[PDB]
């Protein structure tokens, strides 16, 4: 009731966070679940956690749709952003409960962070051609290292990135991507795949029938692209369609976002080290919430450090130093947990990335701050 | 129907096991503080073995024999007991990986007492030698503050890092002569915080008289031991008076002997009973002290203190009876005021003045300055100092390793019980780095990566551990040192504590109420 | 310095008139009971109860 | 808190705390109290995050010798 009320939502949103907090990254660990009928679910993946979960606290049923729209656009490694969404409320905790702070005054510095978040995120902006083949090859890589079929990739993302640039072209360049067919093919090996320019049912250079056991090849010549995949066992069509039909957003980020940021939760450590230099530079009520933003954003990188079994406490230490003093390039290895820079780790994401998450999760958490209590057995 | 016999297993393990993890956690400079408080209020907070097991109140029974076989560890060393503790619990452990594949625990037992004796051929080696009669301060101060360090914090612990090493050296000399039973005078007083505490080079009487215009600071004074006490009585009243006036003016007369005229020469009588006031006014016209309800402890140490002599009639005077002191001061604290007797000619004995208000704050410095003693005093009587800081653990675990079968030629029975007691030499050293925030297998093996480093090297060299750092260092920079009687009895007492506990299969309840 | 009777919108108000002052010998001793408190906190580990 | 009967053990650290500051002075006692209890509070946070107790009483003794300083 009341601030008691809010209470429970805190640590409601915050049990949910604590369990996805090993679901990042290469490194990410595993969940099982127990259900009253006695099913288990194994898996690292956060989305189908919340689905088959059926939570008893209210606030942590708003999570499962702000899911949905995360993982409408990526869904590979958005499904971590809730815990932002939880270190906020946490965060909140001196404040809120303690200082009596009212929730519209934390919603306006959220509103002065999130514009001053889209800043830093243009500041480590870093634009790059879309022209280059191998240069968008190693981009679309970047979220197949969590998988086996890296070594599997060299013949499955050439054929995802020749598609998308066929249906994307220009108009801006906004323009509809789902006019593409894939067809999955069961059985036969991994690296047996289809080239195939056109429209698949003006001086056409030929026109022939294969055999297939589910279907016959046709031709259209038009004045569109479909793609056939042939997969290397049975199941593994499910997985395919995670590294390619999935693998469409990073195709989708680089045009809409050309430039790029440090990937592997890289980002977050040069926006939480300038986060709290502009907030000295407010001097008023709100910079004491405002500020405190700061300490809720390096608790997504502790992520990895507990992945990688470091102190969290020492190693980002050094780590916040470099992304404050000698540059914002810097980064951290979430393999080894290591101050390898982002520059020789190979891997960029897109600006999208971050932004999006930022987005959800200040619009997320301003709706929890704004309700006093929750109230059940209405009977409706 | 047969069967039953018994199993051994962790249900005898759940008893010895449970003082692990409480020990493990007060282990090391880094550990925490145990309290102990009554229905009364009076709270007792040290981790010192003497609160871990016998004021420890716990339904195990095993801790009864832990406690009972502290005695000698608390007599020999003191300090540091929980590491013997921890030895045993990582013990506990190897039995499931040993014991329950089917191995007899006599079998074990036979690689605790050849460890013994392969302990004593490294402790040989490892041990370096250092000649106490040159005085050298160096080492002192460096034992001082590794045994401060593991009891006080380090305020505490620049403060009384020159006093106890100046303390044992009084008594100590070219014949390595130290006494701690005539030489104890502990003060127990709340008086300021603990960190003004200061070192006194005399006995301190805890009696004074209440006459305004008795001096504080004297430059110099005679000390007249008297057993009885010349007052005023209830007794015909004249009677008493006269044997009273008349011993005075021999008190008188004995400072006209001593010419106490000289303004560099003073006077000060003591009596075991009550004195009359209006009889303190004589002393106070001839600027004498005086001291009443003295203790009889106190007058017998007086003519060992002063250097004087102990007289019981005041007909009785001679100069020799007079002692002699360099400095005399009387402060007045409460109901009571304290005399300071120090910078004597030759002083036998001398006392640290203990500082403090609460209760648990004198606890945990009573007991910390007497053990602190106590180990730099094995320091003087050991010729050869044990290099710390873990560098006996973790190169004894090497040892074991290098020569098994070439030298020891095991037959691959106690091959398990030898390799069983290296396990838990690493444990001490790991213990101190999980105190410190440090990964304790990390640390570790950085020192090891030194410790490949040293035997290719060539040289004679000792690997440290800091706590600090976290790296390997030098123990004669570190200035962790170990006297040679503290593991001495340390690893024997550890063998036969262990097997002990694992010589045990089964338990029962029953005998005589 | 900070005084509160009508003056709370303004906040500040000049203690040399009003003659307020904290006295230095309790502050030197402030810290040193606070911190002398907090950190034998930090240092307990266990409750022992002796025959009882 | 002295005439207050408290059955926690562990809280009366800060109640036998009081007689040293009445010893030197006599003055400041619930400034003491509201210092002393702050201190352990705001210290939970970095319990929380999992720091130790070394770097904790190591940080509030190297700030107290800077506090002297300052006065």
């Amino acid at each position: 009731t009341g601030r008691q009320a809010q209470i429970s939502n805190i640590t409601a949103a915050k049990a949910v966070a604590d369990v996805i907090r090993t679901c990042l990254g290469p490194k990410a660990m595993l969940k099982m679940l127990l259900d009253p009928m006695g099913g288990l679910v194994l898996t690292n993946d956060g989305h189908a956690i919340l689905r088959e979960i059926d939570v008893a606290h209210p606030a942590a049923k708003s999570m499962l749709e702000l899911s949905r729209t995360q993982d409408e656009e990526v869904g590979d490694g958005t499904t971590t952003v809730i815990i932002l969404a939880g270190e906020i409320l946490a965060q909140c905790a001196p404040y809120l409960i303690e200082k009596n702070i009212h929730p519209v005054i934390i919603i306006q510095a959220l509103k002065k962070a999130l514009t001053d978040a889209l800043e830093v995120i243009k500041q480590v902006s870093k634009p790059v051609d879309v022209e280059n083949d191998a240069a968008m090859k190693k981009l679309i890589q970047a979220s197949i290292g969590t998988k086996y079929v890296i070594h599997w990739s060299e013949k499955m993302c050439e054929l995802a990135l020749d598609a998308v640039k066929t249906v994307r072209k220009d108009l801006f360049e906004i323009d509809i991507k789902r006019y593409v067919r894939v067809e999955k093919i069961p059985g036969g090996d991994v690296l047996d795949s289809r080239v195939l320019k056109g429209v698949l049912l003006t001086n056409c250079g030929l026109f022939k029938v294969e055999m297939i056991g589910d279907e016959y090849f046709s031709f259209l010549d038009n004045c569109a692209c479909t793609i056939m995949l042939r997969g290397g066992s049975k199941d593994i069509l499910n997985e395919i369609d995670r590294n390619l039909q999935d693998a469409m957003a990073v195709a989708r980020n680089v045009m809409l976002s050309p430039s790029l940021s440090p990937g592997g939760g890289a980002t977050e450590m040069a926006v939480s080290v300038k986060l709290a230099e502009k907030a000295k530079q407010l001097e008023g009520i709100q910079q004491w919430p405002y500020q405190a933003v700061a300490d809720a954003m390096e608790c997504i990188p502790r992520t990895l450090i507990q992945n990688a079994g470091g102190d969290p406490i020492r190693l980002l230490s050094q780590l916040r130093a470099k992304h404050a003093q000698g540059n914002f390039t810097t980064g951290i290895d979430g393999d080894k947990g290591k101050i390898v820079d982002m520059v020789s780790y190979g891997i960029w994401e897109p600006e999208v990335i971050k932004q999006q998450s930022v987005k959800t999760a200040i619009e997320s958490a301003c709706l929890l701050l704004r309700v006093d209590d929750i109230v059940s057995g209405v009977r409706k | 129907e047969s069967l039953r016999r018994d199993a051994a297993l962790k249900v005898n393990v759940t008893s010895a096991e449970g003082l692990q993890s409480v020990l493990e956690t007060n282990l090391g400079p880094k550990g925490t503080l145990k309290m102990l408080v009554d229905g009364a209020g009076n709270i007792k907070l040290t981790k010192d073995g003497k609160v871990l097991l016998t004021e420890m109140q716990i339904q195990s029974p095993t801790a009864v024999l832990i406690a009972r076989a502290a005695a000698a560890q608390d007599e020999i060393t003191g300090d540091g007991t929980t590491t013997v503790v921890c030895l045993v619990g990582e013990l506990l452990r190897q039995a499931h990986r040993f014991i329950q594949e089917g191995v007899h625990p006599r079998i074990i037992t036979d690689g605790f007492e050849i460890a013994r004796k392969e302990s004593m051929k490294f402790l040989d080696e490892f041990k370096i030698s250092k000649t106490n009669l040159s005085n050298d301060r160096e080492f002192l101060l460096q034992v001082a503050r590794s045994s401060l360090l593991t009891k006080v914090d380090a305020d505490l612990t620049e403060v009384l890092t020159p006093i106890v090493t100046d303390a044992v050296l009084s008594v100590y000399d070219a014949q390595a002569d130290n006494l701690d039973l005539h030489m104890v005078e502990i003060m127990q007083m709340q008086h300021l915080s603990p960190k003004d505490t200061t070192f006194i080079k005399g006995l301190v009487l805890d009696h004074g008289g209440r006459h305004p215009d008795m001096p504080t600071r004297v430059k110099n004074a005679y000390v007249l031991i008297l057993n009885v006490s010349l007052e005023y009585e209830k007794t015909l009243a004249a009677s008493e008076r006269k044997f009273v006036d008349a011993k005075l003016k021999k008190i008188i007369d004995l400072k006209n002997e001593v010419c106490g005229m000289d303004p560099d020469k003073g006077f000060v009588i003591i009596n075991q009973k009550g004195i009359d006031p209006m009889s303190l006014d004589v002393f106070a016209k001839h600027n004498i002290l005086a001291l009443r309800r003295a203790k009889r402890r106190n007058m017998e140490r007086l003519q060992l203190v002063t250097g004087g002599e102990a007289q019981n009639s005041v007909e009785d005077l001679s100069p020799q009876i007079l002692g002699f002191s360099g400095l005399v001061y009387q402060e007045t604290i409460g109901e009571e005021k304290f005399t300071y007797v120090t910078e004597n000619t030759d002083p036998k004995s001398c006392t640290i003045l203990i500082k403090g208000s609460t209760h648990y704050a004198l606890a945990q410095t009573k007991d910390a300055v007497r053990d602190g003693l106590r180990a730099v005093a094995n320091v003087l009587k050991d010729k050869n100092i044990i290099p710390g800081a873990g560098a006996f653990y973790i190169a004894l675990s090497r040892y074991l390793r290098s020569a098994n079968m070439n030298k020891l030629g095991a037959k691959g029975k106690t091959k398990t019980g030898i390799e069983a007691f290296a396990e838990a030499l690493l444990v001490i050293p790991k213990t101190l780095v999980k105190n410190s925030g440090f990964d304790p297998l990390d640390v570790l093996a950085m020192v090891e990566d030194e410790l490949d480093d040293a035997q290719d090297s060539d040289e004679t060299r000792y690997v440290g551990v800091d706590l600090n750092i976290g790296d390997s260092c030098d123990p004669t920079i570190e200035g962790i040192w170990d006297s040679y009687r503290v593991l001495r009895n340390a690893i024997t007492g550890a063998t036969g504590i262990a097997s002990n506990l694992l010589l045990c299969d089964e338990l029962l309840r029953a005998g005589r109420s | 310095g900070v005084d509160i009777d009508g003056e709370s919108d303004e906040g500040v108000k000049d203690i040399r008139e009003e003659n307020i002052y904290d006295m230095l010998a309790t502050k030197k001793f402030a810290i040193n009971v606070a911190t002398e408190a907090a950190t034998t906190v930090l240092s307990i580990d266990q409750i022992i109860m002796a025959k009882k | 808190l002295r005439e207050l009967d408290i059955v926690h053990p562990a809280v009366k650290v800060l109640v036998m705390a009081t007689e040293q500051q009445k010893i030197d002075m006599g003055d400041g006692t619930n400034l003491v109290m509201i210092l002393a209890g702050e201190l352990l509070n705001v210290s939970e946070k970095l319990i929380s995050m999992g720091l130790s107790a070394v770097e904790i009483i190591q940080g509030y003794n190297m700030a107290r010798k800077f506090t002297l300083k300052e006065l």
